[PDB]
């Protein structure tokens, strides 16, 4: 009752699988002192690669008409990345793309 | 630094897609929250 497993927000293995490669890109990076930014991040529906300063990444789900098998990168959410870090979701989240849904069509 | 491509994308993202995809598929879900 207090703690839920959240079967809806499980995003398959993509949660631990993507966050694992982002952790490697975190300490290894590739920006240095020229074009800084974020070291990577993982949200509630899509994977985010290390972005630069003032970058708005819009990542949509493969085939917006035939959303069946979810590989990676879903729900087009544009999150900016300034020098302070990551900004707020816009479009907002609240379950962006339907991948764990039943009959998503109609 | 893709602000040149995301410039016009802010027209069909938070404006259109917001209610389009987050309303067509979902109907009795939103159990994650």
């Amino acid at each position: 009752m207090g703690s839920m497993a959240h079967s809806d927000g499980i995003f398959k293995k993509e949660q631990a699988m993507c966050l694992e490669k982002i952790q490697r890109a975190n300490e290894l990076m590739g920006f240095n002192d020229s074009s800084p930014g974020c070291p990577g991040m993982w949200d509630n529906i899509t994977c985010w690669k290390p972005a630069h300063v003032g970058e708005m990444v819009l990542v949509s789900c493969p085939e917006l008409f035939r959303i069946f098998n979810p590989d990676q990168d879903m729900g087009v959410v544009s999150r900016n990345c300034t020098e302070d870090g990551w900004s707020e979701p816009f479009p907002h989240y609240f379950d962006a793309c339907g991948f764990d849904e039943y009959e998503s069509e109609t | 630094f893709t602000d040149s491509y995301s410039r016009y994308r802010k027209q069909m993202a938070v404006k259109k897609y917001l209610a389009a995809v987050l309303g067509k598929r979902y109907k009795q879900r939103v159990k994650n929250k």
